[PDB]
């Protein structure tokens, strides 16, 4: 069906409009690789405008109705669930894998066999990174302390947060920390929450171990803050899921009023019956009362007479965040408070920032919690956008560093030496698999020439001094020099990037490149 | 060092094309034949 | 106002069976990359901007939507052959497309639709007599009823830490699957368990069930261990005194209460052992641990019992023993007992298992394995997971014959000799189909990368002389003996797929003028 306008390609032609399509998108974020990136303005089709120089946010902003364009932005999408810092150099190195392979057809090697030879030698060069990686965490754990602050401080660097990257740092090593089993290293995103509000500076920004809520404890007398009481068994929270009201009969579930003298006397009884409901939350403990729904002007007042803060208007999902954090439960309605079910945190206390009229609050716990949340401040969205992102980007290397404690050190310079051993290895290898180590070996060689191209260096020669350096006189780590840097060898320079993370955007890149090379035919459907 | 070594590299690459244009002609595999005198070449010298 | 053929006319003679050859053979062309288990992937983007990949015949098929009328009649043909055989979608466009270009040569020189097709026919009776010669069903004929298994599963234990000792895996790897009903198999029929300690050829093959034991309460060493032909119960829940699972609390405030309650339990608890000894079952297994007085109970009545049996145990029991799991003991009826052959207790390695053997009812198949460490017991069982996937598919059609083309190769051979001793334009109908039965194997070596001219000289060669189970070797680039090498495909699947590109191909080929209308 719509054979009209349909589009086809023969064998000789899509070999190499698939590997035109490829460079045509790896021009989209190769000025974007390194620190010394360049900030693109794109216009989503929704009409998202923004500036930035994420290979992630360029790829997913920019649309393309090119196929073979869109297996990559795929890939770099599915990435970006996964680690997303290595966007831009995994498109990269697929771009300069699938240009190798077009050089490899053109002399007469079957695609198969080049993916072949692809596999192999970034097996090969995975091998080889592993053996030159350094442990940290089994040499000293200060200096992998040291190690993390310094890569998460590296990265936030190249955005605004620049101005409270320290705290931004602590924060996410923090919030890894505490989601984490030390034994395990198994961290999960979905644990650590990101939120903010504009307004202020990023200098605001705070770690939560809890939930938040958004919630200005309903009337603004009632105290702004719960103590542990000297070191008691924590603060009592209650955790409800109805409205604070006055029992009523099942009749007609609605109260008549006639005169003044029915209204005082309807008042007095609406009185009395939320006294009763405030002493039975009062029996169970309970400190602060937390209802899904609102609460009625004589209860807040009887409340506050009673300095018993109420939150109001709390969602499922937001009361069973309390509960896990609290290690509480959720108590249907007031008459069923009781202590062995209300939840116990450090401390309940509302947070103020700057004039904003939420007035959120803030719940503690000092013990291991499942729910983390980043708050995060600044004067406008795009800056707390921002500042997310750079947080988001921390907490990846952190999880990573924490994950293996193997490292590996940026600049290219792994690059670098994956592809000398990738060519060494070709030399030594026989038949026509050489030649697909040797493409994979210049691949390879892509990213530091491009770092270098960025960077404002001479690509040629750099690329050149850094292969010579780490042949001729020793095996090191030098890159290239993106960032201020007295000399040359990052080893010295402490620019260390995760060995996961690199072998995972090898293995990215290499079965990227597999995919669109293993595809021969492309059909599109025509248009109604 | 430096543009030297590509081009020296590119050089190298270069001369291949005598052998493969040779074994075109032929009607042997073209990208077969390289290898194979690599190959031979790494024992004899300037003997295959 | 109405016009059927919306306004378009269409020419008469050979240009509509060429228009309709070249069409078939731009599908060929279409789906040659997907044939074989190494075919490229297709990019096919639907009128929703939906886009997939894959290298599925059915897929591209379906996605593809050809609407040319005489090319829909190969689409649909390939798309029965794919829902009623499963096997074999590509090779039959792939043929049928090979025939079409033969074809177009035959019609350029004024042969008619009719000859074509009456060579055809008898071309594919002769290879499907060919087939059946060379299909391969081995009973007792320098082989046995597992030993044809056994050299398949030897292939796959191959450099494992069984392959020494692969002769005696293998029997159990076939008897896996054979001792079963054949007409259903499935990998959950097939469970094995590791036992530590022993040699690995001491494993025991269970045609039942088997699990550990775990009763460690009093009674022990008085209920029977064995059994000739036990009746088997099945439990759940609420055979103990104190349940485990789906208990309740109970709180008491006085002794007299406490002793009645006690009394109550006692007295209901005899009653539900005593409906075990009124529906004569001699085996009682349960989820849940069974306590002092439940056990003394069933020792008192020569009776059985063990207690936390797993829900994959109760699953492998029910299989195994033909009947049924009651939830409470409260309902146990003679109906849901399962009859055994045997019921013994193992003293493996110093630990006492619990198995049914020689059960005939039995539906699973429960392997115990034995060595000097678990790292071994779970090698040999992967070793054996994947020796009872391939007898499993073998014994799933027992009728077979060399793959990798051989088959291919020898039906061309035997109608190029048949057509040697054929006049007139028989003749070069049987060598073309000959030839054109051939493409399968040039676009499987071209899709793996070989080289086509080479690999199928030698092909050539190798099948023309002395045995005729040569094919292409596709673990390395080379010709060699499938049949030696267990690679075979179903023989039915072979006749019904050149079948169906026989029907396409007379139906694409059987009208020379046609007028079709446009819709």
């Amino acid at each position: 069906k719509d054979q009209g306008n349909k589009k086809r390609q023969h064998g000789l032609e899509a070999k190499k409009s698939h590997i035109l399509a490829a460079r045509s998108v790896a021009s989209i974020i190769k000025t974007s690789l390194g620190p010394r990136g360049l900030d693109k303005i794109l216009i989503s089709p929704d009409g998202e405008i923004t500036i930035t120089n994420d290979g992630a946010t360029i790829l997913s902003q920019m649309e393309l109705d090119n196929e073979i364009a869109k297996l990559l932005v795929q890939l770099s999408k599915s990435q970006d669930d996964e680690i997303g810092d290595g966007t831009t150099g995994v498109v990269v190195l697929a771009s300069a894998l699938l240009d190798q392979a077009l050089e490899l057809i053109q002399k007469g090697i079957h695609p198969i066999k080049i993916a072949n030879g692809f596999d192999e030698a970034a097996k090969l060069a995975i091998s080889k990174l592993e053996e030159t990686c350094d442990d940290i965490s089994a040499s000293n754990d200060e200096l992998f302390r040291d190690f993390l602050l310094r890569a998460a401080k590296t990265s936030l660097g190249s955005k605004i947060v620049s101005k409270d990257h320290d705290r931004f740092a602590e924060m996410a090593v923090e919030a890894v920390i505490n989601v984490m089993d030390k034994d395990r290293k198994d961290v999960d995103f979905d644990l650590i929450k990101m939120q903010g509000r504009v307004g202020g500076s990023i200098s605001d920004s705070k770690l939560i171990n809890g939930v938040i809520l958004d919630k200005d404890f309903s009337h603004p007398q009632m105290p702004k803050c719960v103590l542990p009481k000297e070191g008691s068994d924590g603060v009592k929270l209650a955790i409800l899921t109805c409205p604070f009201e006055p029992p009523k009969p099942k009749t007609k579930h609605k109260l008549d009023i006639s005169s003044v003298e029915e209204y005082q006397k309807l008042q007095t009884y609406e009185q009395d019956k939320f006294k009763e409901m405030i002493d039975d939350v009062k029996k169970a403990g309970a400190d602060v009362v937390i209802c899904q729904w609102g609460f009625d002007d004589e209860a807040n007042h009887l409340l506050l007479q009673n300095d018993l803060p109420a939150v109001r208007w709390v969602g499922g999902q937001e009361l069973e965040h309390i509960a896990i954090s609290t290690n509480g439960r959720i108590v249907p309605r007031f008459q069923d408070l009781s202590k062995d079910k209300l939840g116990t945190c450090s401390r309940i206390y509302e947070q103020e920032f700057g004039t904003t009229k939420d007035r959120m609050l803030i719940i503690e716990q000092s013990k291991e919690t499942k729910t983390v949340t980043c708050f995060v401040r600044g004067s406008n969205k795009m800056i707390v956008d921002e500042a997310e992102r750079a947080l988001h980007d921390s907490l990846c290397v952190v999880r990573n560093l924490v994950k293996d404690s193997r490292v590996v050190y940026g600049g290219g310079a792994a690059e670098v030496t994956m592809s000398l051993a990738v060519s060494e290895e070709a030399d030594k290898q026989r038949g026509i698999d050489q030649y697909a180590f040797r493409g994979f070996a210049q691949a390879l060689d892509t990213i530091p020439m491009t770092l270098a191209e960025n960077s404002g260096l001479d690509p040629i020669g750099t690329l050149s001094t850094l292969k010579s350096k780490q042949l001729k006189e020793k095996i090191s780590n030098i890159g290239v020099d993106c960032l201020g840097y007295g000399s040359n060898d990052m080893k010295e320079l402490f620019v260390v990037d995760p060995f996961i993370g690199k072998k995972q955007q090898i293995l990215l890149a290499t079965q990227l490149c597999r995919m669109i090379l293993k595809i021969d035919n492309v059909i599109i459907s025509g248009k109604d | 060092e430096g543009v030297q070594a590509f081009i020296w590299q590119e050089f190298a690459s270069a001369l291949e094309v005598i052998p493969t244009t040779l074994a075109e002609n032929a009607g042997l595999n073209s990208i077969k034949v390289v290898t194979e005198l690599r190959s031979k070449h790494e024992n004899g010298e300037l003997n295959d | 106002i109405v016009v059927l053929k919306e306004g378009t006319d269409a020419s008469q003679g050979k240009g509509q069976i060429i228009s309709n050859i070249n069409a078939c053979v731009a599908v060929q062309e279409a789906l040659k990359p997907t044939l074989g288990p190494l075919g490229s992937d297709i990019l096919i983007v639907t009128s929703n901007q939906k886009t997939t990949i894959s290298n599925d015949g059915a897929t591209i098929l379906k996605l593809l939507d050809v609407v040319h009328p005489a090319a829909k009649t190969l689409v649909d043909i390939s798309r029965a052959q794919d829902a009623e055989v499963g096997d074999g979608t590509t090779s039959v466009t792939i043929l049928a497309g090979e025939l079409m270009k033969e074809a177009k040569p035959f019609l350029e020189e004024g042969i008619s639709s009719h000859l074509i097709m009456k060579g055809y026919r008898k071309a594919v009776s002769l290879a499907v007599e060919k087939i059946n010669e060379l299909a391969v069903d081995i009973t007792s004929e320098k082989s046995s009823g597992r030993e044809l298994l056994e050299r398949c599963a030897r292939t796959a234990m191959s450099s494992k830490l069984i392959h020494n000792n692969a002769d005696f895996f293998v029997k159990m790897c076939v008897d896996a699957v054979l001792s079963l009903d054949r007409n259903d198999l499935d990998d959950k029929l097939i469970g094995i368990k590791k036992i530590p300690g022993g040699a690995m050829e001491e494993s025991l093959f269970i045609n039942g069930v088997a699990f550990k034991k775990t009763f460690s309460y009093a009674g022990f060493e008085q209920q029977p261990k064995k059994f000739n032909n036990p009746k088997i119960l099945s439990l759940n829940v609420e055979l103990e005194l104190k349940a485990e699972k789906d208990n309740a609390e109970v709180r008491v405030e006085h002794v007299e209460d406490y002793q009645a309650i006690v009394d109550a339990e006692w007295q209901l608890i005899f009653e539900k052992l005593r409906q075990v000894e009124e529906t004569g079952a001699n085996i009682v297994l349960s989820k849940l641990p069974i306590g002092d007085l439940a056990t003394q109970f069933f020792a008192d009545r020569n009776i059985f019992c063990a207690g936390r049996v797993s829900a994959d145990d109760m699953n492998r029991v029910i299989q195994a023993v033909g009947g049924s799991i009651q939830s409470t003991t409260s309902d146990i009826k003679p109906e849901h007992l399962g009859t055994c052959a045997l019921f013994e207790e193992m003293q493996i390695g110093s630990e006492r298992y619990n198995l049914f053997q020689g059960c005939p009812q039995a539906k699973t198949c429960t392997l115990l394995l034995r060595g000097g460490a678990e790292q071994v017991i779970a090698e040999v069982e992967r070793s054996l997971h994947d020796a009872i996937m391939i007898v499993k598919r073998a014994l799933q059609n027992k009728l077979i014959v060399a793959g990798g083309g051989a088959t291919e190769m020898e039906v061309s051979k035997c109608l190029r000799d048949y057509s040697k001793t054929i006049a007139g334009k028989q003749q070069m109908i049987i060598n073309a189909f000959a030839k054109a039965l051939e493409v399968i194997p040039r676009q499987l070596c071209e899709n793996a990368g070989f080289d086509a001219i080479e690999i199928l000289n030698k092909l050539r060669l190798a099948h023309s002389k002395g045995e005729k189970w040569y094919g292409v070797v596709f673990e390395t680039e080379n010709i060699g003996d499938n049949f030696a090498k267990f690679v075979w495909e179903p023989a039915l699947v072979k006749i019904n797929a050149l079948n169906s590109a026989t029907e396409a191909t007379n139906l694409i080929l059987s009208v020379d003028e046609t007028i079709t209308n446009k819709g």
